[PDB]
């Protein structure tokens, strides 16, 4: 999906600066919205579009 | 990864009692199921969310082992 | 169609569960190296093994 | 479940900070509708019965094609687990009432409401008409605030049929 | 997750019938001191950093060996896993404060509290005791009735004293 | 996964020798009786709803206790999940049935869904019925001679109830 | 392995559906088409050796370089491991005959196929030209649709290969 | 902890390839002045007891308020804590030099700082001018490179206070 | 992921006492041989691709049941396997003699590698002599005098042997 | 290109945060460690053209076949263009000692080598031998330090290869 | 993300040639004086919060309109962010600095800042007027003579300035 609004740009931008290029990336793949959508064992696809 | 307290990682046993699968009625399988009893193997860097992010689902786990040591 | 992305909403959903074989292993791998790197080459090389 | 103050803990542990102003202040309202909550349940609890056998006759004269045979609604055995299905919707909206969260009618009927209809051919317009005359009879039983709070729970109900 | 009264609907439901005159007396009691509560979730949650503060001192206090160099807590980060636990743990009474039933306790994360702390080596008599002086410093504070209107609310001090039982039993 | 064909495959490969002309004759009766295989998965697939209404009826009716409070269907979302189930079971039967190889079902599901049916305390034992009710109520549907041309095939009658036999032994 | 049978089971699986009429269609059509890849295969059992040998020979022929002592083709021993890989290649193309798919060649040969030539220097170019060879006789050896099934079985290989 | 050794073999093996020449030559880079690191460690080392008073009494200096009683600076015990802080810092100040990085200051001192500090009351300016005078003095107790090593990483650990 | 400085600097924290003179001046020592042991690491890096095809050549001759039908290293894939094994136990070897170390080696390459192959079916007496023959050739690729300054390394030798050594012995 | 200085800052800057001890002890390393490198990359490039015109010969005299009428070295289009792909490779191995690392080799050559070879059948083993050539010349080409380096890159260019 | 030596490296590849002896002799001086770079990068590294504290101060003491409500850096979140701004820009500067080569700059700090800042309504001018405080500051620190050897630098006060001066026009 595309960014949603301002807040994630900044909520990102300051995990990053504070904690590094893992922990952003933990915030993508850890989050519940991946596991919800995508889980443990499906391939990310472009849902947006629906 | 890259410091000592980064390594030292962690097996843990999970088993899925209906405490989960009864909140996910609700929520929906809209991905394909799997079986019940299933083993992650988590760093210790994030063993707390990790565990925490099971919990907030309902996962019962029924043993935790050291990887290291 | 009037969108450019048909191709990526008729594309089918790819999963790989544990017990695999090789061949939807060797397709999941194209997948991933497809979607994740958005359709950018990926040499042999970078390829992690 | 997902009572009130079961959505308080449940959207607290998720983050970090403590139960803040504003889930004290969800958890003090539910605290005071509650005993209008318990009362209703107990004027609700009093009428099984008649609740029952007027929503079964309801369904059965608008719906005059299933007592006639050939169909689901004859028989024996029929009515008589119809009255029991009644029995356990109204037990539901009486455990939603008493726990002043949509908690048990989410984990009791309405999860997996579809999927049992459609394997058992079972008609939601049979129980949509059973909890509309179950309205009316609440409408005449129950009378102010207690009225809107059992009346909210029920429509729930009927939101979760539709 | 199960309150009190998802617990009581869940002895009603499994029997069969409905809930019994006795099961709405006992939650409309309940409704009734829903706000000495309430109350009472207030005090521990505002006071919750000083408790913590307090009892991370006199822990310390009692045992030092956990301070040594190579200490259960020396490494400042072990230390800081300890302080975040109790912290936790504080939290986790808290939602058992308000739920007013023991499973949802049970059912979050003491399962396996148990486990990795004998996996990790942690002693789970000094995380007991952590426990223990955290209930006082807790009953301590909510002993203070300034700012509060009184009242008759020893059941919430029995219970808290309860729910830190069952804490320290499950750790230890 | 895995069919016959490649069973003989894999088997002339661990021997290292090439397909013998007695495997290449069984295999080639196999590939001609595909055409009635072709038509038992087909009924199979085309009556599931049907057969699974059918043994859903017949077990509600032979056994009770899913229905009273208590037991393991009464909750609405679990009697949802019985038929799922079935029906999943029923999927994976026509998978083998057309493979002509039970590893498919067996090697797939059954070793977790006994570990699973055990943790869960349902009666398994009911599960295994349940197995049998729907191999009896496809075996009605297979013998439907009207809609296909006459043919012999009771050792498909003979392989879908050994399917189905070995599925609930398994679960049983 | 993969066959047309295991891959109609794999996809109406991985999407959670019954196996509905298009798999079905893809089964009948490998179902139909068995008995001509069947008797090539057996034709093509019924010539080991022959394919064998003269495929060696076709390797030494284009590449005579190869047979100089110091090079990879010198001494007897490297002479039966020519046999018996072009061997192992033969069997697979009849394991796939016999499949009526790819799958045995895939997970046999092709499956890890560039990384083994390059760690033990063997030329692809030495089996391509080698599997063109049994092209070659197997034009003559066979006949019928037989010919176009082993010929593009023995063309996928190569073109793995290549 | 993190030494360059400790970076380097990450890095490699994050790719999963060996070791080539950046890596070889970040490793030499740390073991031709491993000797400057050693000899500053050694060199603070013996001063160990001058340091930690000097720490404390320019801490006081700088600080009149943490003196007098009604507050944490006062105290025979709380003296003594102080220090046994400024020798653990010191100590960690060794084992970073050690190491020719800051892996061991990181992972002792700099991580989980600010809470732990927090939590108990603690100025971060305390700490920051007791380093601030370890700096002052380790300038003139060491020449050079090895004062260059020290001075990096006292004010490493400062930064990490402040 | 430890070398000897981070070891050394744990168990002095251990203790909690400051670093001694004599432990300071092996590390110095050992900082000074840094540039041997840089060579040595390159010497087998440089070389990867060789050893490993050598050590496979004698491995696969020494046992012809692993390149025969129904062996371990049968097909392509299983072949390259092993290979990409056996390279990857390589680089961990280097990893642990650029670290000084085998903790890098045993902290990461030999956890769970025991007991997978086991699962596997392969053989771990046959890795066990892979690896001897990889110590064997990496010993030859180790004493070659050309296009370096010759000095003693005994010393790099008896650790290099004593990592392979031990990483035979972990994953037997 | 990932050399010692842009591993350091890509290092930095994915943490978030600036240049601690370690990343400029690795960059000091690699500043003195230019010279002899610098002075590696004077040589070759002195001596380009007969390192190549010698890496082309010993090409063609461990594989005499290749010039033989036919295949791929036969024909004078082919040896010029053998003469650039051999210049190419030591240009990049001169840049990646000037860059002190492997950035240029594993940009411009290494990534996407087998791809390239593989559709046009170029042998790797002609270009494994001819820096083989190169790595043995360049022992009677420069001594001492920057031997090491230049032997070092040439180094990975065959491992690359093979 | 590039340096001097891969600058040069890219021109004459996309120019197709070796690096000629003029080119080889500027980088061997720069890699020789680069020593003086480590010192400025350590003397931006370690007094960063000098310079963005002294900036800030003489901001807000120059420019009012911007703390004041509905000034753009009026609550905590803004002047937050605009601290970190002024760290991250600064940052990229030392960077830069170490590199010799303002590409790292120019690709993840101001590739798209003065759209994003225009987008924000924070006046780029404002920005500008930072970073150049931030340059007055640091050079007040790049010169400092105490602790390190005396030389002249005057070269690397010219590229520091031109860094600074780089951030300032491609946000102005
Ligand atoms: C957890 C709570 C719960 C619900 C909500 C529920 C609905 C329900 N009703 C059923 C039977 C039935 N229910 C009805 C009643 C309907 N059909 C008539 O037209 C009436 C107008 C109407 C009554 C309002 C009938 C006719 C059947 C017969 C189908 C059968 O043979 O099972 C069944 C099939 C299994 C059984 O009960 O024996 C379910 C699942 N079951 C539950 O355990
Ligand atoms: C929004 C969250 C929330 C707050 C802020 C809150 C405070 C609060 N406490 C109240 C009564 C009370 N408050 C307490 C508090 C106790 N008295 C003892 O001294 C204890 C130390 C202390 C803690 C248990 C008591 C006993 C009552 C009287 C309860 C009754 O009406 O019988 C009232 C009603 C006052 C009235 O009826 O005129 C409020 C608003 N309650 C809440 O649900
Ligand atoms: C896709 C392959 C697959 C299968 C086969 C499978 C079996 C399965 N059924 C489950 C729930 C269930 N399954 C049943 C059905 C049984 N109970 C009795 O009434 C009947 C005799 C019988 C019907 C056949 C019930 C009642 C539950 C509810 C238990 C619960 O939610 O706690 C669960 C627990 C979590 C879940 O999946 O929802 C599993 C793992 N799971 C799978 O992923
Ligand atoms: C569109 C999907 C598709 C299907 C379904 C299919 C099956 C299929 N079944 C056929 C006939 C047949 N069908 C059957 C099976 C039936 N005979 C009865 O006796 C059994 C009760 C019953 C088994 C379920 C038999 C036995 C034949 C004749 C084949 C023979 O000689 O044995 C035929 C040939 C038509 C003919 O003989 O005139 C086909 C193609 N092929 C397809 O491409
Ligand atoms: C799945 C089936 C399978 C195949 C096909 C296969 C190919 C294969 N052939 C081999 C041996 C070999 N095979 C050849 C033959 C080649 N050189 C010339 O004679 C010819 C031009 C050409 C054959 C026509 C040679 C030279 C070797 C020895 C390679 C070496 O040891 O360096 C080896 C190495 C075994 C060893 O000695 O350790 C493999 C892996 N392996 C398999 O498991
Ligand atoms: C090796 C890792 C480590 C660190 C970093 C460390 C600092 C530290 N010092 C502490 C106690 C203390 N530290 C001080 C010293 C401060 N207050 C004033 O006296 C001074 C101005 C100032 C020192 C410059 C005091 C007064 C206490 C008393 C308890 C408290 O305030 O929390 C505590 C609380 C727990 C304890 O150790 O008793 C920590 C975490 N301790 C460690 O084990
Ligand atoms: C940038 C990466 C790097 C390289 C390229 C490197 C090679 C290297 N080898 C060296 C000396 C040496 N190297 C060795 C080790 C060798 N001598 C024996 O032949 C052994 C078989 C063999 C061990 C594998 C010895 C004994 C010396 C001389 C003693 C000394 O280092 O002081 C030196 C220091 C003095 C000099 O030769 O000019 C370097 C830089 N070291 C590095 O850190
Ligand atoms: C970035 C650096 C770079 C490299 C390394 C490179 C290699 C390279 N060599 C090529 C052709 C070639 N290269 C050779 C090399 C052979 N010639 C002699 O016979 C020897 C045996 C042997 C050299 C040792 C030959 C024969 C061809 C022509 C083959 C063909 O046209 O298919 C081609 C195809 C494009 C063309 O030249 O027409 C590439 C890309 N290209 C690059 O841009
Ligand atoms: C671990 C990170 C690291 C640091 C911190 C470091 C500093 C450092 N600065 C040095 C010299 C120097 N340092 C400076 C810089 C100062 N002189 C100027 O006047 C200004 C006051 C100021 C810079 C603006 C200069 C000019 C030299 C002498 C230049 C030379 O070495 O040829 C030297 C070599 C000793 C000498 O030749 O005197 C080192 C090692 N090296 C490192 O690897
Ligand atoms: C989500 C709820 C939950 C928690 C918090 C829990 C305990 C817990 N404590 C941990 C670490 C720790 N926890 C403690 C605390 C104990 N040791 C002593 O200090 C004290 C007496 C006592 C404090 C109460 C310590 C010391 C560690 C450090 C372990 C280590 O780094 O080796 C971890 C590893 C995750 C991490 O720190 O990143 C867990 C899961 N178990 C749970 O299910």
């Amino acid at each position: 999906r595309a960014p949603y609004d301002q807040a994630e740009i900044s909520a990102h931008l300051d995990l990053w600066n504070t904690q590094g290029y893992d922990a952003e990336i933990d915030s993508y793949v850890e989050s519940e919205e991946y596991l919800e959508n995508f889980g443990e064992d499906v391939i990310p696809y472009f849902r947006g579009f629906k | 990864a890259i410091t000592t307290q980064g390594k030292r990682i962690y097996k843990i046993t999970v088993s899925e009692a209906g405490a989960y699968a009864t909140n996910k009625h609700r929520t929906g399988y809209r991905a394909p199921i799997r079986q019940s009893n299933y083993t992650l193997t988590v760093p210790y860097d994030r063993f707390l969310p990790e565990m925490i992010r099971l919990h907030q689902s309902g996962a019962k786990i029924v043993n935790v082992t050291s990887v290291i040591s | 169609e009037r969108i450019r992305a048909l191709g990526t909403i008729e594309a089918p959903r790819v999963t790989l569960r544990a017990p695999f074989t090789d061949e939807q292993f060797q397709g999941a791998l194209y997948a991933i190296y497809r979607h994740i790197f958005g359709n950018t080459y990926v040499m042999e090389s970078e390829r992690p093994t | 479940s997902r009572t009130v103050i079961t959505e308080v803990i449940a959207t607290a542990d998720s983050q970090g900070r403590f139960l803040n102003s504003t889930e004290l202040q969800a958890a003090f309202g539910r605290f005071e509708r509650a005993v209008p909550a318990i009362e209703a349940a107990r004027a609700l609890t009093k009428n099984q019965d008649a609740l029952v056998k007027g929503a079964v006759q309801a369904v059965f004269k608008k719906f005059p094609y299933v007592t006639q045979p050939g169909e689901k609604g004859y028989g024996d055995s029929n009515q008589a687990k119809c009255a029991r299905d009644i029995g356990y919707y109204l037990r539901f909206i009486t455990y939603s009432l008493v726990a002043s969260g949509t908690g048990p009618l989410d984990d009791y009927v309405i999860a997996g409401l579809r999927e049992v209809n459609r394997a058992f051919n079972l008609n939601p317009l049979w129980y949509i008409e059973a909890l509309n005359y179950i309205k009316g009879e609440t409408g005449k039983l129950l009378s102010g605030q207690s009225k809107t709070e059992a009346l909210l729970y029920i429509d729930h109900a009927i939101n979760a049929l539709s | 997750m199960n309150d009190v009264f998802t617990r009581a609907i869940a002895q009603a439901d499994l029997k069969g019938s409905f809930l019994l005159e006795s099961d709405l007396d006992k939650l409309a009691s309940f409704a009734k001191e829903g706000v000495k509560r309430l109350d009472a979730v207030a005090a521990l949650t505002n006071n919750a950093p000083a408790i913590i503060s307090d009892a991370a001192h006199k822990l310390f206090a009692e045992q030092q060996e956990l301070i040594q160099p190579g200490g259960n807590a020396y490494p400042h980060r072990r230390m800081a896993a300890c302080l975040r636990d109790m912290e936790i743990i504080l939290r986790y009474v808290s939602y058992a404060l308000l739920a007013g039933d023991a499973s949802v306790l049970d059912d979050r994360c003491l399962n396996g509290l148990r486990e990795t702390y004998n996996a990790l080596g942690t002693p789970t008599q000094s995380v007991a005791r952590a426990v223990q002086l955290m209930k006082d410093a807790a009953m301590v504070h909510l002993k203070s009735t300034a700012n509060v209107t009184v009242g008759d609310c020893s059941s919430l001090y029995s219970e808290a004293a309860t729910y830190f039982d069952k804490a320290a039993a499950s750790i230890a």
